[PDB]
């Protein structure tokens, strides 16, 4: 029963996970990866310019 | 919660004691001996419940006597199931393999 | 009080946790923000349980 | 790359949330790590997750030791010996779990 309630909480932890998927560090790391891809797209844009 | 799955199914009512409830079943076969479990296909699912079990000869023989023929047992192959329902009290309403 | 240590104000909207103030907040401040957010969502889950 | 990073962070956070579960149930390691991998897949792909397929099924509880659990099965047949796998037809599909 302890493991049953524990795995119930672990399954409910999807809310914790997808709420962490909009946190400050999430935004920071997504923005730095997007900034790498964005500087790639930029240098492309300015070369075409 | 559905009432259709939590409503007790009326198998057999009183026989007033006298005469005793006698059920002769010359067609001794598992669906008629041990009863049947029906299957209503609602919304496309073969959803069953406690309300879809039909009493057999054994169910309406309770408190009385069940008359059976030896031919209808050793011929229809229900002798083993019958003797298991007798010795072990294992009355199982039969269902189709589907 | 963690935010007001550096002089930063807070405006939370329930699920969303954020603070108002010019300039970048300290890294420890953001770490505490995320820790508090995770704890709040967890305690929410155990309150439904 | 963002999908992979989300999977990695799911792995990290669920390692944090599972290590107490790992020590609490030492011999349930395989099931817990499989659940963690499934949650990582949920994070990376957005694949829907159902509790009905990831909830352990209670087979048999304690018999208090004495008397020992004795099960006489005079009807020795495969469905009654080795158990049965039921099939609920939800939405029209014979979906099992």
């Amino acid at each position: 029963i302890h493991l049953a309630e524990a795995v119930e909480g672990l399954l409910l932890e999807v809310n914790r996970l997808d709420e962490l998927f909009r946190q400050g560090s999430f935004l920071r790391e997504k923005t730095q990866l997007e900034a790498r891809f964005k500087e790639a797209r930029e240098q492309q844009l300015e070369a075409l310019r | 919660l559905d009432p259709a799955q939590w409503r007790p199914n009326l198998l057999t009512s009183s026989s007033s004691g006298t005469p005793p409830p006698i059920v002769y079943e010359p067609y001794a076969t598992a669906p008629r001996l041990f009863g049947r479990l029906d299957y209503l296909v609602d919304r496309g699912v073969w959803s069953t419940n406690v309300s879809l079990i039909r009493p057999g000869a054994v169910h309406r023989a309770q408190g009385g006597y069940l008359i059976l023929d030896a031919l209808s047992l050793k011929r229809e192959g229900t002798w083993e199931a019958f003797k298991r329902a007798l010795r072990n009290g294992q009355v199982e309403p039969v269902t189709e393999p589907q | 009080r963690e935010a007001q240590e550096a002089g930063f104000a807070l405006s939370t909207n329930g699920e969303r946790l954020e603070l108002t103030g010019p300039g970048p907040v300290p890294a420890e401040l953001s770490a505490r923000l995320e820790e508090v957010t995770l704890g709040s969502l967890a305690a929410s889950a155990e309150l439904e349980v | 790359a963002l999908r992979r990073l989300r999977r990695d962070w799911a792995l990290h956070y669920l390692n944090n949330r599972f290590e107490p579960l790992f020590q609490r149930f030492p011999q349930a390691r395989a099931y817990l790590e499989a659940l963690r991998a499934r949650l990582a897949r949920y994070a990376e792909t957005g694949e829907p997750l159902d509790p009905a397929q990831w909830r352990p099924n209670l087979l048999t509880s304690s018999s208090s030791g004495t008397p020992p659990p004795i099960v006489y099965e005079p009807y020795a047949t495969a469905p009654r010996l080795f158990g049965r796998l039921d099939y609920l037809v939800d939405r029209g599909v014979w979906s099992t779990n």
